């Protein structure tokens, strides 16, 4: 136990109660992991002192536990690592890539200002991303120097976005473990499924991501320690679903990252469990440059100016652009510089960004505001610019005419391809989707168009991808319907498990085009719509799905027509 | 083990004997007959002993194999006949007469053509039975008897 | 255009289309409440007037009393025919300064429809008509809350 | 005797807790380790899972004691 | 046609005169949207050159102007609609190309104090602050025709250039010696006095404070009170620090010979400082088992060098004096100068390390480093004669 226990109930046994070692036992504890090697023993040595003496500084000052002695060790771990392969003295940019990997994860503490402040080494003060240390403990550059697993602390559950986009940008995606969010699965069944999952990618050594599943720690309890058995040179961890206890092979690949919320973390996760973990914080303000985040605040200005003006029932700009949230222009400026690539600084590159953004932003708009904003304008020049890009250069007419423009232009790199599309109308029929197969024909086969809602387990639903993705058709065409009314839970669980069985069904090169079709209304029910979860997802806003039988009128159109001359 | 209850197995719904508490340890029992040209025991499982199994399963699948066809389908129709065992005791609690002497049997794989047999013990109703695959019907099942508990 | 009109009659009839009506107009503006927008814009301002604490507190316990969903959709059905119809705003018996008890009360008379007891006893004629609108408002919060509890 | 990683630490808490784990399972003892997080608890519990494979152990000492099988529970 | 422009202008004059003698809100605004149309059909496209050097059109400037000054009244603005169109077109364009056609090209001289004059400078100093941000070099080898409006622009650089904390005598430095931006401003300035006339005066209040902060800069230097944190920024910079200096200077050689003294004393001290580190940090190693007593060393080594002025931390060198020798602020004796010296030699030595056994400084020489220099001097000579015993190669190169 880590805590405290009542003697009488022992029933006389016998009772150790283990203390916080000094700094003597934290530098014997130090001497003895580098006794492997005794040149880096004797270099490191000078740095134990400091390192003890900060670890109690780090103790005493800090309100709750949240760093303890693996923390610690960790760190002596990794010096010892990065100064043996380095065959020097211990650089400072290490020891501050080491300290600031394990002491970090916490915003009241300033772990790298005690550690420097014992020694000289602050010289540096080159200070290394949460995205490079995150990337470092992922791909850490015959030796089993392993360092800890991940847990991310975000909010909104932005992290996911990041991580996606920069680290997985290929199909080395890894594999999402969730709770699944179908009414009837989400019980014990559920954990013994994921846990099968967790231990197939353990023996596979394919990488895991685990989303809000802190229930599940107790069948991982054992492997976080990461305390291995051996056998024939491979290595073995323990794990468990209920009174059953095996060992398991865990392939050398494997790693685990934990995304959680910071304040789960901080109220509710235990402290063991925060303990054995490496701990970081991650969110867009953490990768976004200060230019970027100017970007960000004139893409809000840009948007409220939008909504209103250059009576007057005062929009908002949820309900113009459709999903809109405080992060939006984050993360669609992340998006944009992330596929823009690692280009420098330059007046092309900030107003290329911004034009992106306002474009990005633009395809989720309805084509009531931008007409209001034209009207509102007077026919001001960027009026008609946006006008003639959201009516003329995109292609929110219908469904078929922007599936068409996403099979002619879209990228030949990226096999599977997604999107999201919120609409005001009636979702897709039969029919419909026969008028998309007429379109595709002699490109794609029959577009398979699914109803979230009608599945009540996750299987079927998997069952029903899998019967999709196993087709050998080149192109293969997913659509999937839901109806916003609770549901956003079976929309993110159904993402997550097109994406997984989309990085299983992989070994051939066809493209899939994927489509989740949400149908929202313009009052609501409370309830806001959130959108924009950026990422591998491009947002769409399409009014009416149909192809307008009832008029062959494109907008824009109407707009220089009078109603008597519709009856000519 | 499970290979066998997937093509032999055949899960029981019925009301507590002796008195016993509903719930759905004592309504829900797995049958495994013999197989022609052997000798073994009809054994007769607790749902604890399914979950059991099931765990063991979880732990021994991490062969990247097919193997998790069987497991799959294994996991799969014991969750449905779960999700049929609590319907019931819903209808129990509410006080509903006809789901009294119910019996109901879910064959894992066709015996005949038979997937479903219901029996409700009455002179009025014959039995009932059903072919087809066994999840479909118990999908269906379950969702009758909710909207009728409503 | 019947698509979904129809699973929601599908169990009305003929003699219902009147109560449909005042439901469906009643539960439309309901709606704009719950999300704080405006479901009165085409109501006179004078009719919008506010409640002090002492009518405040009258108008609460007669609504704890009353039947909330009948007394919502006659004072709305009131409102809209009534007050909207600048015909029947010149039509000077439906005055700001007129007593929203009497007012409701001779309405529901004129249609001959059951009137609630409560009606010309419980409710207080210190509430004027002025701002019966406010007072719609207020029961309408009153249901929604007691419908998120 | 035990094949313990090169990186592990064989610090008092860790050399402690194995002696003690050793002789009081072996004995039948009821042990209690009470510690705060990182004090060579389940590494030392695992330790001694591995170790005490009689006949299947690493060293004469251990071959010599006798075969440990472990059931856990996580209160 | 653009040529046309008058009768547009004509034909909304007259609204604004019957407007004038007196629908109306309805009135106006058909008329300002007729009037957006046809500038849409006639400015269709972009609205500067490729170097941003000329205008696509000779006349847009023209019929902005004639345009706007039309004199509707405020409360329906006309003015501002038109001007942010004009604004809109030109954000557009990148900000050099903007800052080019600006300054260089001859759009101005209708009189400059109209509101399109207006419009063009604020958006001219938005852009300016916004490559100021970047950081990007404007100035590099800019041309101009204007000097006002060159001298405008010059004046929006130094302004949004300067630290927001314009008082830190330490970020102006730092600012001055890393922003080329700066070299430039010094130049042109220095070149013509013509263009300090158009610039600003709250532009001459900051070049006033950079040069006073040179000046004493120079001053410290020259004599000796400098701070190490602005001797290793300077040296660091010392390129565009003399640069700088020399361009003043002429409009208004030996500071070469003082910072190449100050670096040569501030690198003995450094020397000084590493072997104190070395010595201290062999005895931190040998703590577990013995304790030393050298407050004064440590304490001393302890401050932080930046906060402090040179001549107190090391003797510094002046022609006002002869060549005579440094000392620094430790007072080191010749035995811990000695010992620490070799530390330093063989602070990376694995066979000196261990190689020995409260006790004072002097104690710690002879006790410690004598035998322990002994005996390596001894292992030294052993190994280049090859006399060397196998028990030594097994004992002390066990680990190699």
């Amino acid at each position: 136990s880590n805590w405290a226990l009542d003697p009488a109930k022992m029933n006389r046994g016998i009772f150790v109660s283990r203390g916080s070692p000094n700094e003597t036992e934290l530098i014997e504890s130090a001497k003895g992991i580098c006794s492997s090697d005794i040149l880096v023993q004797d270099r490191v040595q000078g740095y134990f002192a400091s390192f003890a003496k900060a670890y109690e500084t780090v103790c005493k000052r800090q309100d709750k536990e949240f760093f303890g002695l693996r923390d610690y060790y960790s760190l002596i771990k990794m010096v010892f690592a990065a100064a043996k392969a380095s065959n020097r003295k211990p650089s400072p940019q290490d020891i501050a890539q080491a300290v600031l990997r394990n002491f970090s994860g916490k915003d009241d503490i300033q772990a790298l200002d005690i550690f420097l402040a014992n020694l000289p080494e602050a010289k540096c003060s080159e200070e290394v991303s949460p995205m490079q240390l995150i990337k470092q403990n992922i791909f850490g550059p015959q030796e089993d120097a392993e360092s800890r697993y991940l847990l991310v602390l975000t909010k909104n559950y932005v992290a996911l976005q990041i991580l996606q986009q920069t680290f997985f940008e290929g199909d080395q995606q890894p594999e999402i473990i969730f709770g699944s969010g179908f009414p009837k699965d989400q019980e014990y069944t559920q954990l013994c499924r994921n846990i099968n999952r967790v231990k197939i990618c353990m023996e596979t050594g394919k990488m895991v991501l685990l989303l809000n599943l802190q229930n599940l720690y107790e069948s991982l309890y054992d492997a976080l320690n990461q305390y291995y058995v051996h056998l024939g040179g491979q290595k073995y961890v323990d794990l468990g679903l209920g009174t059953h206890r095996v060992k398991c092979r865990v392939h050398p690949n494997f790693r685990l990252i934990v995304i959680e919320e910071k304040d789960v973390v901080y109220k509710h996760f235990p402290i063991p469990l925060i303990n054995r973990l490496e701990k970081h914080y991650l969110d867009i303000n953490t990768v976004l440059e200060k230019w970027q985040k100017s970007i960000v605040e004139e893409l809000c200005a840009w948007v409220e100016k939008f909504i209103n003006v250059k009576k007057r029932h005062k929009y908002s700009p949820s309900d113009v652009f459709i999903g809109y949230h405080s992060d939006a222009c984050a993360s669609v400026v992340l998006q944009v510089i992330e596929r823009q690539g690692p280009r420098a600084l330059t007046e092309e590159l900030h107003q290329k960004v911004s034009e992106e953004a306002k474009s990005i932003l633009l395809n989720c708009a309805t084509p009531d505001a931008v007409v209001r904003l034209s009207a509102y304008s007077l026919g001001g020049f960027a009026a008609e610019w946006l006008s003639q890009e959201y009516f003329h250069r995109q292609r929110h007419n219908s469904f078929a005419d922007f599936l068409q423009a996403h099979l002619h232009t879209a990228d030949l790199e990226r096999h599977a391809i997604f999107t999201e599309i919120t609409t005001f109308s009636r979702l897709l029929t039969s029919h419909d989707c026969e008028i998309l197969e007429s379109e595709v024909t002699g490109r794609a086969p029959k577009p398979t168009l699914l109803w979230l809602q009608q599945f009540d387990t996750e299987y079927s639903f998997l069952k029903e991808v899998r019967n999709c993705l196993t087709n050998t058709a080149k192109c293969k065409i997913l659509i999937f319907q839901t109806d916003f009314e609770r549901s956003a839970q079976l929309i993110a669980s159904a993402k997550y498990s097109v994406i997984n069985e989309i990085n299983k069904i992989r070994e051939n090169e066809d493209r899939i085009f994927v489509y989740f079709i949400t149908k929202l209304s313009r009052v609501g029910r409370g309830t806001a719509y959130v959108g924009f979860h950026g990422g591998l997802w491009q947002s769409v806003h399409i009014d009416d799905l149909r192809r307008s039988t009832l008029m062959v009128s494109d907008v824009t159109r109407l707009q220089h027509v009078t109603i008597s001359q519709l009856f000519a | 083990l499970a290979t066998a209850i997937n093509q032999r197995g055949i899960y029981v719904i019925q009301a507590p004997k002796g008195g016993q508490k509903i719930s759905p340890d004592t309504v829900l029992h797995l049958i495994l007959p013999e197989s022609p040209g052997s000798h073994e025991e009809s054994r007769e499982y607790s749902l604890e002993e399914v979950k059991e199994l099931l765990n063991k399963l979880m732990l021994m699948s991490g062969k990247k194999d097919r193997n998790n066809t069987e497991v799959e389908r294994f996991s799969e129709v014991f969750c449905s006949v779960q999700r049929l065992s609590q319907a019931f005791i819903d209808l129990h609690s509410a006080g509903n007469m006809l789901f009294r002497t119910w019996i109901a049997m879910a064959y894992c794989s066709p015996k005949q053509g038979v997937s479903l047999q219901m029996d409700f013990g009455l002179d009025l109703v014959t039995e009932l039975k059903e072919g087809g695959d066994v999840t479909e019907l118990l999908a269906a099942l379950c969702r009758q008897m909710e909207h009728f508990l409503d | 255009q019947t698509i979904h009109v129809l699973k929601a009659l599908n169990r009305c009839q003929l003699k219902h289309t009147i109560a449909l009506w005042q439901f469906l107009s009643a539960h439309k503006s309901e709606q704009l409440l719950r999300l704080h927008k405006e479901p009165f814009g085409e109501i006179s301002s004078r009719y919008k007037a506010d409640l002090s604490p002492e009518n405040a507190k009258l108008l609460s316990t007669f609504l704890n009393q009353t039947g909330l969903d009948a007394f919502l959709l006659e004072l709305h059905e009131m409102i809209i025919l009534k007050l909207k119809n600048p015909q029947t705003q010149t039509e000077e018996r439906f005055r700001p300064q007129w007593s929203l008890r009497d007012t409701l009360v001779s309405y529901m008379q004129t249609k001959e429809s059951e009137i609630l007891p409560e009606m010309a006893s419980q409710f207080p004629e210190e509430i004027l008509l002025a701002s019966c609108v406010s007072v719609w408002k207020t029961a309408a919060v009153l249901k929604w809350n007691r419908e998120m509890r | 005797g035990v094949p313990l990683r090169k990186t592990i630490a064989k610090n008092l808490a860790l050399k402690e807790n194995v002696f003690m784990m050793v002789v009081c399972i072996e004995l039948k003892i009821p042990l209690f380790l009470v510690g705060k997080p990182g004090s060579s608890k389940s590494l030392a519990k695992t330790i001694v899972a591995d170790a005490m494979q009689g006949p299947a152990a690493y060293s004469d000492l251990f071959r010599s004691l006798k075969q440990v099988h472990l059931v856990s529970f996580q209160c | 046609l653009l040529k046309f422009y008058e009768l547009p202008a004509l034909s909304a004059e007259i609204v604004c005169r019957m407007i004038r003698l007196l629908s109306v809100q309805t009135v106006f605004q058909g008329t300002l949207a007729a009037t957006k149309r046809w500038l849409r059909e006639v400015f269709t496209k972009n609205m500067l050159t490729s170097s941003g050097a000329s205008f696509t059109y000779v006349k847009e400037i023209e019929v902005w102007r004639r345009l706007v000054e039309i004199q509707f009244p405020a409360e329906h603005g006309w003015k501002e609609s038109l001007l942010g169109d004009m604004e809109w077109r030109l954000t557009k364009e990148e900000p050099l190309s903007q800052i080019t056609a600006y300054c260089n090209s001859c759009w101005d001289t209708k009189g400059l104090e109209d509101s399109v004059a207006k419009t063009f400078e604020k958006c001219i100093i938005e852009a300016v602050s916004s490559a100021c941000q970047s950081q990007t070099s404007i100035l590099q080898g800019f041309s101009y025709s204007d000097l006002r409006k060159f001298g405008i622009v010059l004046s929006a650089v130094i302004t949004k250039s300067w630290p927001r904390t314009a008082d830190n005598f330490n970020d102006i430095l730092k600012h001055l010696l890393t922003l080329a931006d700066v070299k430039h401003v010094f130049r042109l300035c220095g070149t013509d006095e013509k263009i300090l006339a158009n610039v600003t005066e709250d532009a001459k209040r900051l070049i006033a404070v950079a040069d006073s902060v040179l000046t004493k800069v120079v001053g410290d230097l020259l004599s000796g009170t400098i701070l190490v944190g602005q001797l290793e920024l300077i040296i660091k910079h010392k390129n565009q620090f003399l640069d700088i200096w020399q361009l003043r200077e002429k409009s208004l050689c030996a500071v070469e010979e003082a910072l190449d003294w100050r670096r040569e004393e501030l690198l003995l001290l450094k020397k000084e400082k590493r072997c104190v580190d070395s010595l201290l940090k062999m005895c931190g190693n040998v703590k577990h088992l013995i304790q030393v007593d050298f407050g004064v060393l440590a304490v001393r080594h302890s401050q932080d060098l930046s906060s402090k002025r040179l001549n107190d931390t090391v003797t510094v060198r002046l022609s006002t004096s002869s060549n005579s020798q440094r000392a620094t602020h430790y007072h080191l004796s010749s035995q811990v100068q000695e010992m620490a010296g070799k530390i330093d030699l063989l602070r990376d030595s694995h066979i000196f390390q261990l190689f020995w056994r409260i006790l004072e400084l002097e104690e710690v020489y002879d006790y410690l480093y004598q035998p322990s220099y002994r005996k390596f001097i001894k292992l030294h000579q052993d190994l280049k004669s090859g006399e060397v015993t196998l028990a030594e190669i097994d004992v002390i190169f066990k680990d190699f």
